[PDB]
């Protein structure tokens, strides 16, 4: 006898896990756009439903290639859906006032950014049957992050950082069968049709229990 | 003197209002009733001690040997009654005490940890074959059999486990120790061996 | 200012904390939600729908996997013999990998509750017979003959009147405990002229209203 | 933000602070407890049960340690002489190491209260006699003769009627204070034909209802 | 005259003491699984009772082999009962989202993790009489900790840390005689039966007070 | 968390501050006092003899 709170829809999607890993050796800028279906985990889990609605919460753990920390100042720029991306290290888009940023040193506790629900529809959707106008792709587009070291000279420190992401206030609609085939691309539900791996594993005789 | 008749069996004990209730609780429901009489062990001059494992001791006799081997879950209390029959020319003192989750230790095979209905003997009774000393055994529910005054001792044991239902063929809840603290002494010509009789009676048994 | 104090536990990034953070767009208004039918409030509403087991998971059906859902009865078989047998654990492999109950029990660690297994006959209308659905309790032995399996818990199913019978497994748990189910030929298969000789049964399986689970775990 | 201030005492790991920390599993539900008999709310319910002292702790009984619990009376002994003697400190070594009162007083530093020592005769039924249980008050001298030990505090014990007598030590404390107990032969041992010549006594010891202790310390 | 609060069951088990000491020289990962009966102290004290129920509270004091501190970033991963352990330095189990972790620098006040009551039964037990299915062993299994330095290269800093542990909300049942013999192994209550050390120390004559 | 702010004056050890600190023995009970005659509440009772 116990309660039924370990299978609520909110507690199924907690405990923030890694969604990216970004290097930056000695260009000098990176553009990581926000996507959920980038890993084999959390793609199979979010495709259990059809319509989801949630916000996010990010955290940028940042270090050197081996552990150590140096007194360096960094900038993480968030680009909303529908704004031009930074093209160079010293483009004008780095100083546009409406794309919000955070300034954080490496010898600091890591930053924490919360992004609200950004869609013009009423919920996200991972499955779109129709055509946009060429592929059968939807129009959610959560955003884009851009990371650089401040300063007008090349900093002599190669930087690696990882991006963790939680999911808050989850609501779901219209459940769906779980995917049992391997993935090939990140946009379409293609499979390898030349061989179909069976769902169950086999036994010799039907009465061999 | 009286004659208790429960089931098809009966035993003859006197009116003794000196029961000991283990941890101050009666056995009850909401989480086969007769008097099984085991074998009698012979207290000699240099015996060391005996121990019986519960409820392993009732998996060979009665229909309870078939209830334990056919049903999975099991929960019950107990009622133990030990008595010793000696005359007024023998001297000695016994200590009978239950002990929950009695784990033995090697100086063990399956014949020693679960001896069955006969019961096994101790090798080093100063440490109870378990590393704990004999002198502090009286923190458990215990009763003294002193051959000078009294000859009977009865303990009421309730159910004691972390899970409300448990298998009967793998687990053994408690043991039951009988140790000669003060040894037996007599003069020549008297009877050399004294018998000790153990009587078990389950109370509020359940089977799922 | 008021006097404060820093305990140990500062500057640590715990990954499972429900801490409120500063929003990135304060003046933004999100699109307010509308009513869309079919909202899932709990994952135990998905674990209560009858999905198809895979009992006929032999070694030869790996090439043509459409045959793995139906297991055959026949007319050349005698009486009093065995038809099919499978265990009753939704966690481990075998038949229960193919249902939705055995795919949500890979995302957890401990589960406890009661099940129900539903059968369904898909043969001709003019044929009839009898079947025996025996359930061995956990820890016991598999029966070797029908007359030993009759003494346990079993349901007599004649498909001349009904087309579907439901068998309820009383309790399972996981922290071997197997609930072996056997299908026995009570009578042989009788059939008139014109109707085919063979038939097929499909099996359905879902959970009851007291099936809970805990300790979320990744596969 | 509000103005704060950091006092000295920051970033220190004190090992004995009752500080609430962040849990590692927020959504977990622990198994709710049930009723199990025999709950210990305080350690002074264990210090109130009669356990066996070890008075006969000589040098020769180290090989056969079962003989160390009983000390003998006999028939060849005269009258008015000494049987056994031991001190009354549960802390230090000697007889009181073997009880549960002298094993929980190794986990503390200061204790104060009253005790009780219970004896028990384990001889034949047809024998009788008398014994003198003398208690010297702390700071005094050990008696040399029974007629000096009779003037103090003592209990006359004949084992022809009772089989157990209880002697109560009034007060002990620890921050020498010894409560020396002697057993004197009042009369010799008389016995008929057939009954054995020797007997044995066992000693029990526990604390009263006003025995407290403080300042937890590791052994 | 004083109160009886120095012998309550809670105050008998306070004041967190050391339970482990872990080195990590210049593999690169360690697996320390949680056990109480690893030291001669606190094994003799917890075996006074039979059934206990408590949670814990850990603290990871971390330094170099001689005192000093360096700006290094560390990760302490907690593995729940029933999850696969990390096998290599760069295994997939380091990035599994459901095994919670903490990220802590060496120049930081030490971390503090609290683990709740994890047993499927209603209380722990140190003594099991029956058989599991081979030895007479129970099935509590509180967990496992795993420690590594973040980064994809071998860090040039040998690290030592120690793990302190408190015990909160203690309840006990069914007292037991205290163990008076030395220990041999950590699973079974074996003794050396060839010689039995007596409980008390000896004197010459019974009347020599 | 609530937003806070560190004013100047942090990490300073002033020797004359009445600040409450963390005790070293939380479960300890000190010996309760008794009545002893001749209590000095103020030093101006010594300056009047």
């Amino acid at each position: 006898h116990h309660s039924t709170q370990e299978t609520a829809i909110g507690n199924f999607f907690s405990r923030a896990g890694l969604v990216s890993i970004i290097t930056m050796p000695t260009d000098g800028y990176v553009n990581w756009d926000i996507d959920l279906m980038g890993y084999a985990q959390l793609r199979r889990k979010c495709e259990l439903f059809t319509y989801m609605r949630f916000d996010a919460e990010f955290t940028f753990v940042v270090a050197k290639p081996n552990g150590v920390l140096v007194p360096q100042l960094l900038q993480y720029m968030y680009v909303p859906p529908g704004a031009p991306k930074p093209t160079s290290r010293d483009s004008f888009a780095w100083q546009t006032a409406t794309n919000p940023s955070v300034f954080v040193k490496m010898t600091d506790p890591p930053a924490q950014v919360s992004v609200p629900f950004m869609s013009p529809a009423s919920a996200y959707q991972w499955f779109y049957d129709g055509y946009p106008t060429y592929g059968q792709c939807p129009n959610n587009m959560m955003g884009t992050f851009s990371i650089r070291t401040v300063g007008t000279e090349k900093s002599p420190h190669s930087i690696t950082l990882r991006v963790y992401m939680r999911i808050k206030h989850v609501r779901a609609w219209i459940p769906r069968p779980l995917r049992n085939q391997p993935y090939l691309f990140k946009t379409n539900p293609n499979y390898k049709g030349n061989d179909i791996k069976c769902t169950s594993t086999s036994r010799d005789k039907i009465t061999t229990l | 003197v009286a004659q208790l008749t429960i089931g098809n069996s009966t035993i003859t004990t006197q009116e003794a209002a000196n029961i000991v209730i283990a941890y101050g609780e009666w056995p009850e429901y909401c989480p086969v009733n007769r008097f099984f009489t085991l074998d009698t062990k012979s207290w000699a001059k240099d015996s060391k001690g005996w121990y019986w494992k519960f409820p392993d001791v009732l998996t060979e006799v009665g229909v309870f040997g078939q209830n334990a081997q056919f049903h999975y879950l099991y929960r019950s209390g107990f009622c133990v009654h030990v008595q010793c029959n000696a005359s007024k020319f023998h001297q000695g003192a016994l200590l009978v005490a239950v002990l929950p989750e009695y784990v033995l230790g090697t100086i063990p095979p399956y014949a020693t940890t679960q001896p069955g209905q006969v019961g096994a003997v101790l090798t080093h009774p100063y440490v109870l074959d378990a590393g704990i000393p004999l002198s502090q055994l009286t923190v458990c529910p215990h009763q003294w059999i002193n051959l000078r005054t009294n000859n009977c001792a009865t303990i009421i044991v309730p159910y004691m486990n972390t899970v409300p239902f448990d298998s009967a063929l793998n687990h053994c809840n408690f043991g039951l120790l009988v140790i000669p603290v003060v040894p037996l002494d007599f003069n020549a010509g008297a009877t050399s061996e004294i018998p000790i009789t153990v009587t078990i009676a389950p109370m509020c048994a359940e089977f799922a | 200012g008021i006097p404060t104090e820093l305990k140990p536990g500062t500057n640590q990034f715990l990954t499972t904390d429900d801490g409120v953070s500063a929003p990135i767009l304060p003046g933004f208004h999100p699109t307010p939600p509308i009513h869309i039918p079919g909202e899932v409030h709990n994952l135990l509403e998905i674990c209560r729908v009858e999905t198809i087991l895979e009992v006929n998971n032999l070694k030869t059906n790996e090439t043509t996997p459409m045959q793995r859902l139906c297991f055959p009865v026949s007319v050349q078989s005698k009486t009093g013999e065995l038809c099919a047998a499978f265990r009753a654990d939704p966690g481990r492999d075998g038949p229960w990998q193919s249902t939705i109950l055995g795919q949500l029990c890979r995302y957890y660690t401990q589960w406890s509750g009661s099940l129900e297994v539903t059968f369904m006959f898909a043969g001709s209308f003019m044929a009839t017979g009898k079947m025996l659905i025996a359930y061995t309790p956990p820890g016991g032995n598999v029966p070797a003959d029908r007359i030993t399996a009759m003494l346990g818990t079993h349901v007599i199913w004649d498909f001349g009147l009904q087309s579907s019978v439901t068998l309820v497994v009383p309790w399972i748990s996981n922290t071997y405990t197997t609930g072996i189910i056997t299908i026995w030929y009570q009578t042989n298969y009788v059939v008139p002229i014109g109707a085919p000789t063979t038939a097929y049964i499909v099996a359905l399986a879902a959970a009851q209203d007291n099936f809970t689970m805990k300790l979320c775990k990744d596969t």
